[PDB]
């Protein structure tokens, strides 16, 4: 079937270079052309650059423009890229662009795509804090690099009241997440709550017992 | 009783440059051009020698079906007595041309960002073209004194070039697929019919 | 690296005359060579290619021929306008190479010069200098003599002559003889007189001025 | 970039139109249209392509046209799940790309919500690392409007203020966090901090105390 | 009508770099050989450069060799050339020439053809003065560089009795040319004319009146 897997990618630091990639199938991928998309977190998208069908023309975006190159390969029906001098300003999900029949340079299929970051951000744990005062709860997850760490309450039993908020990076470099539970105060002290935080770049396990 | 594969003709994903200009014997068929004809998706379609309401409701001995990809300013040489690059050495219907003759826009289909490199035209000859003459050759003429020897060089490289067909051109500068109909009449009973 | 020959140098004649030129190659080239007019200042423009053949939209008064290593172009009939530099080139081998060039006159009987004479602006007298000019018009032959007389000084040496190209309806020539010096000295001096000693004359005629007066 | 309108809203049912303008040399000289719709976090797919020409699968209620420099997309009978966002796109003949840019639609279907919001001391333990970070939790609002604004006993703060762009939660409504970054000694020196919110001019106290 | 209009030029220091560029218009430019012609001011001409028709064989002269380079476009129908490590010598106008055309017919229209110089004065413009007395008007110009400049008389509204003096280098290294218009004295108070200079290198264009 028409489908398209992008290779893959992480987290990365300015001034590097990395290369990403893309899986075709259902197609004849010697006979069209490629293109790729980025849009930032929360805005609109951006052409980046396209390759024609049989790796002879090229073009770039002004701001891409002497940064990156893109090659393909009729035997495998693998296009490969190669962003280099990463700023961290290309920090987006880039998505790998069909060049699909009955057209041209347009986009049709639209493979899912790969979220890839740049920035130098001490990698720090989730150091998690209490939030106590219809009265609230939660855990403060404050200060963790990078996107995103996972919560969950008595692991899969509370799903009543509980909201994500825009945790928005801090210009110092770490986010600060956390949980919340709306209950009303007759049930506060009968039931416990524990915030079950899992940075999974991490790999750990830190709970707090929060009480009104 | 079958009709007609046009759909495999016209609807077909794969054409052949106009000095090696492919072609496809029909016959024996029950035909119904109105569904073309009144399709109205051709950007063009004349022909010569029957009016196409006439020719539906006609019987007919053989028909070819020949086609190539030409350009759009170049469009009006696919006409008896014409001339320019392709009337001279690439295509050149006869003065009593007898087919029919029809394009359309394929921008959408054939054009590639970048050039597309696959289609060729002839470019120079010691001659020009008889009717419906094909040429495949590649052999460099010579037009010099110096002996040739296959390379290309200082005298009379290749007569085949490729278009560029960026889609970013203008209405005459797309390339407007062809397909170019033959009707003739001998002694054999007529095997199409509508 | 094949050289080429043209000949002659130079060439003049009248009205109505048959001129020839001559191409001469170092080895054997069979009838590739053409010939080429350029109008001063224009571009050049192609008159007979192959040695043999002539070009569409050239009047047919033209016509040259030669093969293997000489080559000849003829001209039947000159004309006021086919005044120009002639050329050719061969056509065969990879290091193409042109001819040596040859011009074309047109030859008159005579032309009286018409002679003038022109103060300095003053404006030019502000900036500091003194460019006085001395015009001879419409006249033939090319040759010619300008001599200046300031108060009966004789000056040369700081002189400076400008010819032009000769004319398409009545091919006559034109020299500006330009005196430049400062407006130091030019004012030290009063009296100002070029002139012109040319065949056409009969006697030495000079146009002169009072510095001041004008 | 392109010219799209920031925001847009209308009625379930209702007709809109949303407005694709750029200059001449791109959308105004060629028929290089083409429409897009994305829902949130998922792959976008064509919707519209150099004059109103749809994909095979997408329903014909969709509809879109141009005008001089200005490209007009107009949806019949809006529903709850094309409320999502927009984007046009068009030929770049100076050898370049270029996109419209963002527009959010939105089929209000009910008329407004009113934000649940919570207060919490800093934890005990943030005290201790000279850290006092008063976090104040917001939910349940609609439509996306919530600014954050501290109130100390007798005067305004915003100093070091981490304000949010509301992000719709999932019982159709918003939800938002907050952060104050106040020194030690504004966080213990005042008498009690509230917590004021505004969301579609909706405002509800909640005051902490040093304890 | 079939043309071949050539990009700018101007002064270039020793050594240094241009490129050029030949538009086209009036033939499929994919048809045709290009090369191009020099020739040196008032010497012969000279072959330089040669290139088929898609860049795939190149010939330069020995004198140029290792300095020289062509290119094509299909595209934009249009011949480039950059030249580097240029010497002294190579001032000339260089032309834009075609090659053994569709027909058989070789050197055909090659046109107009723009000034390269190699040098390093300056780029000022002129200075004019004017001249009056069956007598003659005439408007001088000096001490300009560099060469062109095109003088027309109340903007070329007078065709007949106007003389331009090809310029001559002066002692200072700069070039300075003189125009004289004749007419009888019937009308010579009664009208009024001036000569319209334009120096492109500087594009000081300057008009001046002509009266006694
Ligand atoms: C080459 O391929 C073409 C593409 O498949 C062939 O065209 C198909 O031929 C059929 C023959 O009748 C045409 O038929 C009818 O089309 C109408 C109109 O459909 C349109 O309207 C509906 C709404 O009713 C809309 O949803 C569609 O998107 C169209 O806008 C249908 O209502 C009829 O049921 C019937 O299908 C097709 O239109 C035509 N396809 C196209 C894309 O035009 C063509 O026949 C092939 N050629 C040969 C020689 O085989």
């Amino acid at each position: 079937q028409v489908q398209l897997v992008e290779s893959g990618g992480g987290v990365v630091q300015p001034g590097r270079s990395l290369r990403l990639s893309c899986a075709a199938s259902g197609f004849t991928f010697s006979n069209y052309a490629m293109y790729w998309v980025r849009q930032a977190p929360g805005k609109g998208l951006e052409w980046v650059a396209v390759i024609s069908y049989d790796g002879s023309n090229k073009y770039y975006a002004d701001s891409v423009k002497g940064r990156f190159t893109i090659s393909r390969d009729n035997s495998k029906n693998t296009l490969y890229l190669q962003m280099n001098s990463l700023r961290t300003e290309d920090t987006a999900v880039y998505y790998c662009a069909s060049g699909s029949d009955y057209g041209d340079y347009l986009l049709v299929y639209w493979g899912q795509g790969t979220l890839v970051t740049v920035s130098s951000a001490s990698t720090k744990g989730p150091s998690v804090f209490p939030l106590a005062p219809t009265a609230a709860l939660g855990c403060l997850v404050k200060d963790y690099f990078p996107e995103p760490v996972t919560v969950s309450w008595n692991s899969g039993a509370l799903t009543s009241g509980v909201h994500t908020f825009p945790a928005v990076l801090q210009s110092s470099g770490l986010y600060s997440l956390s949980s919340v539970v709306t209950v009303p105060s007759s049930s506060l002290g009968t039931q416990t709550y524990i915030c079950n935080v899992n940075h999974k770049p991490s790999n750990t396990k830190v709970d707090k017992k929060v009480e009104p | 009783t079958n009709l007609c594969p046009f759909g495999e003709v016209f609807n077909a994903t794969r054409f052949a440059s106009v000095y090696a200009w492919n072609r496809k014997r029909i016959s024996n068929c029950v035909a119904d051009y109105s569904v073309l004809y009144n399709s109205a998706s051709f950007s063009t379609f004349k022909c010569y020698g029957v009016s196409p309401t006439k020719l539906n409701d006609l019987c007919f001995t053989n028909v070819y079906a020949d086609s190539f990809v030409i350009r759009g300013d170049e469009v009006r040489q696919i006409a008896p007595g014409q001339t320019g690059k392709i009337a001279d050495y690439n295509y050149k219907l006869p003065d009593d041309f007898t087919g029919c003759v029809i394009a359309w826009n394929s921008n959408n289909l054939d054009s590639k960002v970048g050039g597309n490199y696959n289609y060729l035209y002839r470019l120079f000859r010691k001659s020009n073209l008889k009717p419906f003459e094909r040429d495949i050759s590649t052999e460099i003429y010579q037009a010099g004194s110096t002996p040739c020897n296959g390379v290309e060089g200082f005298n009379c490289y290749f007569p085949l070039q490729s278009y560029g067909f960026q889609p970013t051109n203008g209405v005459g500068y797309q390339p407007y697929r062809v397909v170019v109909l033959s009707f003739e009449l001998l002694h054999a009973p007529a095997t199409v019919c509508g | 690296d094949i050289q080429m020959t043209q000949s002659p140098s130079s060439l003049s004649a009248s009205v109505g005359d048959r001129v020839t030129i001559t191409c001469q190659a170092s080895q054997d080239i069979t009838n590739y060579l053409n010939w080429y007019q350029q109008k001063p200042g224009k571009a050049p423009k192609l008159l007979i290619y192959a040695a043999s053949n002539l070009e569409t939209g050239v009047p047919s008064r033209f016509s040259g021929s030669g093969s293997g290593t000489d080559f000849t172009f003829t001209i039947s009939g000159l004309q006021p306008e086919d005044i120009a530099t002639y050329y050719c080139q061969q056509y065969d081998n990879l290091p193409l190479t042109f001819g040596g060039g040859t011009k074309v006159e047109i030859k008159r009987t005579v032309a009286a010069p018409s002679v003038f004479i022109f103060p300095p602006s003053d404006e030019q007298l502000k900036s500091g200098t003194a460019s006085v000019v001395c015009l001879l018009n419409n006249f033939y032959p090319r040759e010619a003599k300008v001599q200046w007389k300031v108060d009966n000084a004789l000056q040369s040496g700081n002189s400076q002559e400008s010819v032009t190209e000769q004319d398409s309806k009545d091919s006559t020539y034109s020299l500006s003889s330009t005196l430049t010096l400062s407006k130091a000295d030019y004012e030290k001096h009063k009296v100002y007189a070029c002139e012109v000693t040319h065949q056409g004359l009969s006697s030495p005629v000079t146009k002169s001025f009072n510095r001041g007066e004008c | 970039a392109l010219t799209q309108p920031a925001s847009v809203s209308g009625s379930p049912g209702q007709s809109i139109t949303i407005s694709c303008t750029g200059t001449s040399s791109d959308v105004g000289g060629y028929n290089y249209v083409s429409w897009y719709q994305q829902h949130p976090g998922k792959a976008p797919k064509l919707m519209i392509y150099d004059v109103s020409k749809r994909p095979s699968g997408v329903s014909n209620r969709f509809s879109g046209s141009k005008s001089g420099n200005t490209a007009s997309l107009t949806i019949s009978g809006l529903q709850s799940e094309d409320e999502a966002d927009y984007y046009c796109n068009s030929l770049t003949s100076i050898s370049t790309w270029v996109f419209g840019g963002g527009t959010k639609l939105t089929v209000l279907g009910q008329p407004k919500a009113a934000p649940s919001v919570t207060l919490f001391p800093p934890s005990s333990e943030e005290l201790q690392a000279n850290k006092a970070t008063l976090v104040c939790l917001i939910s349940d609002f609609y439509p996306g409007a919530v600014t954050v604004a501290w109130k100390a006993d007798s005067s305004p703060v915003k100093a070091g203020v981490e304000t949010t762009t509301p992000s719709k939660q999932s019982n159709n409504k918003y939800a938002a966090s907050s952060y104050l970054s106040l020194t030690p000694e504004q966080w213990k020196s005042h008498r009690s901090y509230s917590c004021q919110v505004t969301h579609e001019g909706s405002t509800v106290e909640k005051t902490v105390a040093p304890t």
